[PDB]
């Protein structure tokens, strides 16, 4: 599973 | 006894948050900054969830108190990309939360705990 777009 | 637990976990609570020297796990995620975070996580959870679980009475045995910090080290692993802060902070917290929960489980059952 790919990872989300992240948190900055 | 519940007294003496809750003091317990209290304290355990404490010692895995020093652990977070970067607060990284301090509150929640803030979905309204992270609005893809709930299509990979399924339960978020944080130090300050986890404390206010923990005096509104929602851990009455070592096994759920668990089952919760382990949460807020999984999900970061799982949503965060290998090199940011954040799942290196998780790496780190995995480790040394680990090393503190095996001693507050040796004391749990020293206690009353099933």
């Amino acid at each position: 599973g790919g990872k989300g777009l992240g948190k900055g | 006894q519940l007294t003496p637990f809750l003091i317990l976990l209290r304290k355990t609570l404490e010692q895995l948050q020093e652990k977070d020297t970067g607060n990284i796990f301090s509150e929640p995620v803030p979905l309204s900054e992270v609005p893809d975070y709930l299509d990979h996580i399924k339960k978020p959870m944080d130090f300050f969830t986890m404390k206010q679980n923990l005096e509104a009475y929602r851990y009455l045995n070592f096994d759920d108190f668990e089952e919760d910090f382990n949460l807020i080290v999984s999900n970061c692993l799982k949503y965060n990309a290998k090199d940011t802060i954040f799942y290196r902070a998780a790496v780190r917290l995995r480790e040394q939360g680990g090393a503190v929960l095996r001693q507050a489980r040796r004391q749990a059952e020293k206690m009353g705990i099933d």
